[PDB]
Order: structure tokens, then sequence, then C-alpha cells
RNA sequence: AUGUUACCGCAAUAGUAAUUGAACUUAGUACGAGAGGAACAGUUCAUUCGGAUAAUUGGUUUUUGCGGCUGUGCAUUGCCGCGAAGCUACCAUCCGCUGGAUUAUGGCUGAACGCCUCUAAGUCAGAAUCCAUGCUAGAACGCGGUGAU
RNA sequence: UGUACAACGGGGUAUUGUAAGCAGUAGAGUAGCCUUGUUGUUACGAUCUGCUGAGAUUAAGCCUUUGUUGUCUGAUUUG
């Protein structure tokens, strides 16, 4: 089920889009070769809509929700905003965040019950996260590293991990989670495993240099195999 | 804004403390004038202190805040507080996890690893 | 080059674009006169281009648009030494701009000008007609006549300007019957002139070097306005009932109460200055030329200082009352 | 989209005014390079006369009013209704007329009381003699 | 200067015609065992050149426009706050990668000669060459049409 | 001898930043006066507040003008 997809010449996935259970969030940019690449995948089942945030190819890490909200940073424009609100239907909420940091796939992860976010965030951005997402907030770094998203991919199947996450922080942060985790790499190397691939509860999509055991970690940890 | 030989700061958390520009990649060849950097350039770049592992050797930087007004592509005139650049490969895969500061918005567009280690954008 | 200045300040045109006859019989340039320049708002739909389905804002000249009429034509013969205009023919009542026009001591002159061709109407028309007919059946390429409604205008010169323009419709017969039923009746661009056209300029430029006849091709109207709109300055995204006027008026030329158009980029010349606006001379296809813009907001704020606001009624929306 | 000047408190639109980001990502618009220089300088614009800050703090025209509860950033955004979007034309045309009419019958307060006490006032240049 | 004058024009002729690169796609295909990897088209920007331009950005001269400073008749625009107007600038913007026939040269298939060959048939690229188109100027002793006298 | 022109005047737009002058209890304090104060008050008091986006400029190459006022002519050349 595992599909690798390329975006302009760049092995990048989840710069560019954003997937939850739901819906899938594409750029503008380029060509329709990456969103046909996903109509293939996802088709009539979920709307997958093609959006700019602030004038932006990049979208995925902008962006931050599950299948019940989406949350949307202060820049984002209201031609966009009402795009957005007309796209999606009423099951999805969205709401721009009025804080200093405007990258949020970076700054937070989440599932469907369970966020981990950036552990300085805001105290208001972290009321919105469980109001809206109507998830569980954490503050909590993955090996240190306090950019929560594009270091570990979340669903709710499981979690996937960069290397250099100890299997201490791995079963202290699982122990938070209750889905499992496992060190990935993802595109030949690349520890950024947050932006290098997007996941639901279906489908895990990543660059074409995603190798084959990268592949196997990520179909046993997210179960893409039924 | 940045010409040959401006210090700039550093704003990944590599262990540099400011960011020399010795040369501009992707400059043109005009009598006289200088190669100025800008958002959303990668320039070789020395580290003058820190540590002295990442002194006395050049590194690929990419410029995430200018602090020159320049004209975006919808209206406004805009500019950073500060000169600042992360350190990377010629790949721009960063060096740094964490980038703090504002990251420029068409310096996160060109780059997408940078956008995935920003933290801040505009 | 040598840099010779200009010989008119109406600048010539030298080549006009292809006859189809195929088409209705209809004008192929104007001439205006620039007003001056300001910032349009407006989103870019350009596929391969990063910056697609984005706001951009964008510098256009506008140009005043007043109605041209057409007072006469020109039929032109074929020769093996080249064009030659067998005759012209004019209408009969002719305004004090252009009888002006021929004047140089308009002022204490007895005002002689078409005295005798008046009385070319007096009769039936048999000359007339029979040069109309001789231009039916000789002369294969016909140019109009026309000049500027330049009294409602807020140029000093009461003198208006006189222009051939050769009228690429079909039917050299149905061509000066046509110019017979517009003589001395007025044309609109909005007949000639649409909506994203790629049109070129043929101006004489600014003297200080300078005044030079200059032709700046591919230039995209985005504004055909009309002087009847009280929303010139108005978008369906911007709902003010505003004019294409600036705050304040555009500096050193005055108003456009007249038809306007707003054309992409720069152009030769000034402000107050005789522009012809020529249709392109081939079918661009560039995807430039193709392009159906879609405007969003009309800056039209005071150029006579760093402005503030768009309409006085946002100005006293704003600041309140005041002492005055 | 207008943005409000930060020295001004006057809309800024499209190719008008600077813009200066600190560290904290926070944007500020300027209208004119005169309120851009005045921020430069760290300077209040409770002390210059003529900005809104000053007019506001001061009390020349009125700062709250109950037509001011319909003008505000909306951060979740609204499903498109054709229908609605007429109703707000008429509500931001009729509610700038309201708020203009308020605001000059509220400059109207100011100009009684000046008779009132030159009238107090001209009493003691008569009653002294 | 060619009776005059005025406008609109024609064109004998003179010159003039944008440099270089990479971004998608065609493509991860033709091809290649793989390693890897095209191109014609179709879109997008960049460099450089040329010509314009002040909406905006920035610089600059004449400001003696407003407010303010420091004095001893002065400060080579006395200084400063905030600003015009003009000039100018890839420091700001717009527009212009015009088409054919050709020389040298580099080739294809291919016999004449069963090997062989850019040539014999045909044909691809390629000079500031020639023509077309457009632009600029207009024979000051080139011309035409038209007005009133 | 006319939507004619021009000097004013007016309106619009922009610039600078609260003009002069009036009032005060606002003013760090010093004397002064008693009714020695639970702001008792009178004098000096850089400054501050209200009158006050007030006042000043505004085309000299900005725009407009149902207002006023004056104006309109000589020398040379051609069939
Ligand atoms: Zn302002």
């Amino acid at each position: 089920m595992a599909t690798r997809t390329q975006f302009e010449n760049s092995n990048e996935i989840g710069v560019f889009s954003k997937l939850t259970n739901t819906y899938c969030l594409v750029a503008v940019g380029g060509s329709e070769n990456f969103y046909s690449a996903f109509e293939a995948e996802l088709g009539d089942a979920i709307p997958i809509v093609h959006t700019t945030i602030a004038g932006t190819r990049i979208i995925g890490r902008m962006t931050a929700g599950n299948r019940r909200g989406l949350l949307v940073p202060t820049q984002t424009t209201d031609q966009e905003l009402q795009h957005l609100r007309n796209s999606l239907p009423d099951s999805v909420k969205i709401q721009r965040v009025e804080e200093r940091l405007s990258a949020l796939g970076n700054v937070i992860c989440c599932n469907d019950y369970v966020a981990l976010v950036h552990p300085d965030i805001d105290r208001e951005t972290e009321e919105l996260i469980s109001d809206v997402l109507g998830v569980e907030v954490f503050r909590q770094t993955i090996s240190g590293n306090i950019l929560v998203g594009s270091y570990c991919s979340l669903s709710n199947q499981g979690g996937l991990v960069h290397p250099q996450t100890s299997v201490q922080d791995q079963e202290e942060l699982s122990s938070l989670l209750q889905v499992p985790l496992v060190a990935g790499t993802v595109n030949r190397g690349s520890s950024v495993v947050g932006a290098g691939m997007v996941v639901n509860d279906y489908l895990a999509v990543t660059g074409l240099d995603t190798t084959a055991p990268e592949l196997s970690v990520i179909e046993s940890i997210f179960r893409l195999q039924d | 804004g940045l010409p040959v030989g401006a210090i700039m700061n550093c704003a990944d958390n590599s262990g540099a403390r400011n960011l020399y520009i010795i040369a501009v990649k992707g400059s043109g060849s005009r009598l006289n004038r200088l190669p100025a950097a800008s958002l959303g350039d990668m320039v070789m770049a020395t580290v003058k202190k820190g540590k002295p592992e990442l002194r006395k050797k050049v590194m690929p930087a990419i410029v995430v805040r200018q602090a020159k007004s320049w004209r975006r592509r919808d209206g406004v005139f805009l500019y950073f507080e500060d000169n600042a650049g992360v350190i990377a490969n010629p790949k721009g895969e960063m060096k740094g996890s964490a980038i703090t500061g504002p990251v420029g918005k068409e310096c996160a567009d060109l780059w997408p690893r940078v956008a995935s280690n920003s933290g801040v954008v505009v | 080059l040598p840099r010779k200045r200009a010989a008119s300040i109406r600048a010539r045109v030298k080549a006009f674009p292809k006859d189809d006859r195929s088409k209705p019989v209809a004008l192929t340039s104007f001439l205006g006169y620039k007003a001056g320049m300001t910032t349009i708002v407006r989103d870019l739909d350009r596929p391969g281009s990063k910056f697609h389905k984005r706001e951009v804002v964008e510098a256009v000249t506008v140009v005043d648009t007043p109605p041209v009429v057409v007072v006469g034509v020109v039929g032109y013969v074929e020769t093996p030494r080249g064009l030659r205009s067998l005759t012209t023919v004019w209408a009969e009542h002719l305004s004090d701009e252009v009888k002006r026009r021929f004047y140089k001591n308009w002022y204490k002159s007895k005002k002689k000008a078409f005295t005798k061709y008046s009385a070319k109407y007096a009769q039936d028309g048999a000359g007339i007609e029979r040069e109309l007919a001789r231009i039916k059946k000789y002369a294969s390429v016909v140019r109009v006549l026309v000049h500027t409604q330049i009294r409602k205008t807020p140029l000093a010169q009461k003198k208006a300007h006189l222009a051939e323009i050769q009228l690429n419709g079909g039917s050299i017969s149905e061509k000066v019957d046509w110019a017979r039923e517009h003589f001395e009746k007025t044309v609109a661009v909005d007949s000639v002139f649409e909506q994203n056209e790629m049109i070129d300029a043929i101006a004489v430029t600014k003297g200080h070097r300078g005044y030079h006849s200059r032709t700046s091709i591919n230039h995209k109207i985005y504004r055909v306005g009309k002087g009847d709109d009280e929303a010139n300055g108005a978008t369906s995204f911007d709902r003010t009932k505003k004019t294409i006027t600036p705050m304040g008026g555009f500096v050193h030329y005055g108003e456009i109460k007249n038809d306007f158009i707003m054309v992409k980029g720069c152009i030769p010349g000034n402000r107050k200055r005789i522009v012809t606006l020529r249709k392109s001379l081939y079918t661009n296809t560039s995807r430039k030329a193709l392009e159906e813009v879609s405007l969003k907001w009309i800056d039209t704020a005071s150029k006579f200082g760093k402005g503030r606001f768009q309409t006085p009624a946002e100005k006293h929306a704003f600041m309140g009352t005041l002492k005055k | 989209r207008i943005y409000q000047c930060h020295f001004c408190s006057s809309p800024c639109y499209p190719g008008h005014g600077i813009m200066f980001v600190r560290n904290d990502a926070k944007e500020f618009r300027f209208c004119r390079s005169k309120c851009h220089k005045a921020f430069k300088q760290r300077r209040n614009p409770r002390k210059l006369k003529w900005t809104k800050a000053f007019r506001k703090a001061a009390g020349k025209e009125l700062a709250v009013d109950s037509t001011l509860t319909f003008a505000q950033r909306r951060n979740v955004p609204v499903r498109y209704n054709r229908e609605l979007v007429a109703t707000t034309l008429k509500a931001m045309a009729r509610i700038e007329e309201i708020r203009q009419k308020r605001e000059r019958a509220f400059y109207k307060n100011r100009m009684r009381g000046n008779k009132e006490k030159d009238f107090l006032r001209d009493k003691k240049l008569v009653e002294s003699n």
C-alpha cells in the first residue's frame, strides 16, 4: 500500500502535502502529476484540496491537524481561508492561530487522540489544540529535538521517529502515545521522517529514494498490509 | 542585502556564532560590482567565532534573515530585525535540527529541508 | 541609430496590422492622451510559475480616452512608385478644433478654412458621391480621417489632432460607406479595443536627448473604462464607488471624466502627450498574450505626496470631524 | 487585506508602507516613512499629537461604539453564503454612516460648554468694577 | 531656396534588429544488463544588451516647504526632525529571445570502384553575405491629396 | 467679445506637526501668609493640559472654479 511519490524532482513529501484520515492538502505548484498520484491513491473517498498558505507551495509544515480539525497560522489570508472553508466540510474545523511561529507541521505532531507539541509553545495554542483537534496535548521533545512533527510521524496505527531517538525515549514517549515507535530512516538516510513521508490510518506516502528496508519498517509499524 | 565580506548570524543549533561570507554562489559578472546575498541564497560563509571546529573552514549557508527592505510579490516592503544565515551542505539538507528566529517565506519555499527545520516562518 | 529629434510630436504609424476582410469594418488604432501611472493588485493565473493563483501588484499606465470622431476618409491607390492618395474626402461640418489645426493665426483669421467645401453638400453631392464611387472603384486601401474631443480633456490646447487610420475590415465599398455613415459621428474604443488586448504604443518620448518617436509593443490592456461609470476605480473585490481619478487627480494632468484605457507596464512619452494605441501587428499567442487577467484593487491615492486614503469619505471616516 | 498602520492606525494597503519584523516574528506595518522613522527613534505615538494613539487616548473622538461590534478579525472561517454578502455590504455602509453621525454628535457636546465658561468668565471681567 | 500657406501622407535612400543560462514537463521514459539517463515540442524565470518609465523602492540637484538646533557678519545646501518636485537607478519597473535564401566549415544516407566516401541524387546545421518584415530618419533642389486665396 | 484669457478669491489633494494668545491646581520645589493643615492656600515655577490633525506651506511644472475684477493689438510678406 506504501506508494513512492515525487514532487517537482524532490523526495520531500510532508513539506508540500498534508495528510489526515479524512482529507489531503496539496500544493498548486508545478504540475498535476503529484495530484494525480494522490488521486490514484485516495480518489473520491476523501477530498484532496489544492491550496496555498500565505502564498506557499509548502503547506504540510505550515498546517497541523487531525480528522476533526485543522490549525492554520496567523498569516493565512482570508481568500485562502475561505477557499479552505468552502473546500472542507463541516466535520473538519479550521481556525487561524495568533502566535509567534507560523510553521505548524514542524511544531505540532498529532493523531486523532494525542498531540505532541513544541515544549516552549505559548499556552493559548496549547489550549487551541485540545479545543479544536479534540486531542491530548503533551509538551515533549523527541530525543531532545524541539521540532516534533518533522522528526516524528504519527497516525492511529503507530508512530515513526528519527534514528537518534533513544529506546528509553521511545518507551517514555510511547507510554504517552499508547502506539508503538520505531527508529526509522526515510529517503535514503534522511532523518526527517515527518516531512519525508506522510501517513494516515490506511496509507503511507513517501519519496522515491525511500528504500525497501525503510518501506518494510513503515509497512510494519504502520501496518500497510492487511 | 549582504555583499561579499558580511557578518551574519547563525540561527541553527550547530554551534557557530557568526558567519562571514567570502563568496556568493550564483552571482552575476559585472566589473566593479559586488556579489550581493539576500533572502534564499546559498553562499560560501566562514565562521569567525564559536567552536573552532566550525571556524577556519568555509561552509555553504542559506540566508534566512536580511534586514534590508525588499519588494515581495504581494505589495509589501519588509525586512527582518537582523542578518542571519544557517550553514548546511551544498545539497541543502540542514546541519541544525531547529532553526531559531523567523525564517523568510521565499527561503522556506526555496528549500524543503530548511522549511523542515524551520520553527518560525516570517 | 542617429538620435535626431522627432518630426512631429504626434508620432507616425509606419505600419498597420494585416487586413482581414472576413471581419466587420472596424478601426485599427486610436489616439489618446496619457494621464499618469498607478499600481494595480491582481491575481496571476500562470501555471508553470510559482506565482500561480497569487496576488501580484503591477504598475500600469492609464491613457485618457475621449471618444474619437470621423470627419473624412482617404483612399490610396497602388502605383509602381508606391502608395498615393488619389483624393481625400471631407465631411461638411468640422469643429473649431479642426479648423484651428489648419491655421496658425486662428485668433485673428477670418476662419475661411472649409467654406466652399460646404457648398459641395449644398448640391446633391454629385462631385462628392462621384468621389466616393471613385474610391469604391479605385484606391485598394482605405484610411479614415479622425480627430479627438480635446475640449472634453484637461489639455490646455484647444486644437485637436487629426490622424489617418487604415481600415482593416472588408469591402472597400462597404468601408467607404461605413465611413460615410460615420461622418461627424463618434467612435469609442469599446467598439474598437477590448479587455486583454495586446497593443503597441507609438509615442514621442520625453525630451529634456529625448523627443524621439518610439514604438513599444506587446502591452496588455487591463481596463477599458467607461466615462459614465462612477465605479471606474472599482472591482468585484473592491466594492467602493470610486472613479479611476487619483486622490487629488492625475499629477500635472487633470482628471478623466471620459473613457480611459489602463494598460500594463510603461510607455514612451510623458503625461499630457498624444499617444497612438495600435493593435498588434500579429496574433501573439505567447500565453502572456492569451492571459485573461482579473483585477483585485486599484490604487487611487495621491501621488502629490505620500497618500494614505483612497476615497475622501474614507478620509473623513478615519479622521473623524475636524475644527474646520 | 487592509491592515492598520502601527504608528498611525491608518489603513495600510499593498504598495503603501514598510513592515518591520522583530526576532519574535511580530510584524509592524507603517503607512509611510514618517511612521517608520518615528518607530526607528523608539518614539511614543502617545507623545505625538496627530496620531490616533494620542487622539484615542485623549478623548477628541469617541473610541468605543456599539457600531464597533461588527468589525473584527475572525479566525474560524465561514462557508460561502451569497445571500449574506449584500446584507454585510448594507451593514458596512449603514454602520459607517452611524459612526460618522455619532462622532460628529459627540463633537457637538464639546462646543456648547465654552459658551457656559465664556459666560462665567466674562462675568468676572464685569463684576469687579 | 525653389507664387504662398496649411495639414495629411507616400517613400528614393540611410541605419537598425536582443546575449547567455537553468525550472517544470516531455522523464525516470527512448535508451542501457545495470549504473544511470536524452532531446524536439509546451510552459517559467534568470544573466546581458537595447529602448522607455516614475505607480512604488532607492539615490541625487534646485528646494530655502513645515518644525527645530548651535552660535559668532558667518558656517561652500551651518546642522537636524520630517517631507516634496525634477533628474536618475536590474538600486525601481515595463517592452523587445523579426523570418527566409546563403559562403566557408561540420555531417547523413549513398553508389559511381562488391572495401571505402558530407555528393553524384537528396539533405541537416552553419557568416556580420542577400532578401523579406518591423523599427528610426525622410531626398533640406523627391512626390501626391486636400483646404482658402 | 468668449464654456475666451488673466489677477485675485474659493473648494479639493498633499506637506509639517498643535501656531499666537486665554485658562489651570497639573507641576519636581523655594520663600510668603495665617485658619499649622488629615491635598489650608497665596506668589516664582523649565514644563504639562484643554481651546487645537491645531497653526504654517500648497505650484512656482498639482487639480478644479455658476464668485469678483480687468483685458482683446500692432509690424512685415504673397497671387
Ligand atoms: Zn502611519
